[PDB]
């Protein structure tokens, strides 16, 4: 049984967004299908819950107007819907089945960051050995988030990516780390995969003394 | 939203309890109170439903009880992986549901830490494109409460400053970062750059120079 969620999504305040929740592994219209919200350092909301059976829907006054729930009975699809969306919807969005009085299964989650700034790219620097410990800087990017992998995924151990700093420019900085062997430093390639889906970034960079 | 205490705190092998106050639209109204536990960057699991009952995937240390409007959520044997973020929930009248604002719990007998400090000065190729920045990471340091002072040639560096908030590892320690923005010509005018961390009264201290 899962409940796989849409990709995250940048947008600007006023535009419409849509997210979707597929269902799989049990039978559709015997469970609620229910939408949870989570701000950044904030707690769970509930939202409203929706029987896939007859569509029929239960909404929390504070989002009622200004979200829709809805359902697809015939491809097991849940919905919800901003018709103009408002930079307090920043947060994270999870769909969950609903059986009664329980939350027993719950999607990964749809990350959604409303924001009038605009995507920023980062730019990728190497922070060179001087064990050792190698990195890459990854510099003014917004929205966040940004994935670091080191040698395509083949470098998983001594990996620290620390957290992003919000500077005052309004943008973010991060650092990955990771700590090798002294003697690998020149017989191993080292190189950083720095990943940056909300401005299309993907860049590489090799780290020499 | 169904009040909750914001802290909770205990030492292993301790047993603490959390209360989540509702109304009798809520908790007094129905025998539906639930309890999830949720982990940073992870979902809510489910903990206690029913009021009392448990799943099978739940240590038999988490129980359920209710008296009048008020749930209580009790965890026995107290180990350092019950750290978490912990919400009730309630079916409230109108097929609708709540939730409670959160408790925090906090496993009180961590051992003191102390802070590794890695200082990176900037790369050529950001000096080429006339930019600079020095880069300080702090790893490893438990309580999560440190300061961050960069030094040129020993005189305090007032702007240029960016630092993170603390934030919790793998190992239950905690990371932190500091960056200092620089043009290339103040880099290149002082002989040395210094990036010190102060954790509980003892400070470390990393230089680097051009």
């Amino acid at each position: 049984v899962q409940l796989v969620q849409s990709g995250a999504e940048v947008k600007k305040p006023g535009e419409s967004l849509t997210i979707s929740c597929k269902a799989s592994g049990y039978s559709f219209p015997n469970y609620w299908i229910t939408w949870v919200r989570q701000m950044s350092g904030g707690g769970l909301e509930w939202m409203g819950r929706i029987d896939p059976g007859d569509s029929y829907t239960t909404y929390n006054p504070s989002f009622q107007g200004h979200v829709t729930i809805s359902i697809d009975k015939s491809t097991n699809t849940a919905y919800l819907h901003w018709n103009s969306l408002k930079a307090s919807d920043t947060a994270m969005y999870y769909c969950a089945r609903y059986y009664v009085s329980l939350v027993d299964i719950w999607g990964q989650g749809t990350l959604v960051t409303v924001s009038s700034a605009s995507t920023k790219g980062p730019s990728v620097f190497p922070l060179a050995p001087s064990t050792a410990a190698l990195g890459c800087l990854v510099k003014d990017y917004f929205p966040e988030p940004v994935t670091v992998s080191w040698n395509s995924g083949a470098l998983t151990s001594g990996v620290h990516t620390f957290p992003a700093v919000l500077q005052s420019s309004g943008l973010y900085s991060l650092s990955s780390v990771v700590t090798v062997p002294s003697s690998s430093l020149g017989t191993q390639t080292y190189i950083c995969n720095v990943n940056h889906k909300p401005s299309n970034t993907k860049v590489d960079k090799k780290v020499e003394p | 939203v169904l009040t909750q205490p914001a802290s909770v705190s205990g030492s292993p092998g301790q047993s603490i309890t959390i209360s989540c106050t509702g109304t009798s639209s809520d908790v007094g109204g129905y025998n539906y109170v639930s309890w999830y536990q949720q982990h940073p960057g992870k979902a809510p699991k489910l903990m206690i439903y029913d009021v009392n009952n448990r799943p099978s995937e739940v240590s038999n240390r988490f129980s359920g009880s209710k008296s009048g409007n008020t749930a209580s959520l009790t965890i026995s044997g107290l180990q350092a992986e019950d750290e978490a973020d912990y919400y009730c929930s309630s079916y409230t009248t109108g097929s609708r549901a709540v939730f409670g604002g959160g408790t925090k719990l906090t496993v009180l007998g961590q051992p003191k830490a102390n802070p590794t400090v890695t200082l990176f000065p900037p790369s050529s190729e950001e000096l080429q494109a006339n930019k600079a920045t020095l880069v300080c990471l702090i790893s490893d340091f438990y309580p999560g409460a440190v300061t961050v002072a960069w030094k040129a040639d020993g005189s305090p560096v007032k702007a240029g400053v960016e630092t993170t908030k603390p934030s919790k590892q793998s190992n239950n320690k905690y990371a932190a970062s500091s960056y200092l923005s620089l043009t290339p010509e103040q880099w290149k005018s002082h002989r040395s750059y210094s990036c010190q961390v102060t954790h509980e009264g003892s400070t470390v201290e990393k230089t680097v120079a051009p």
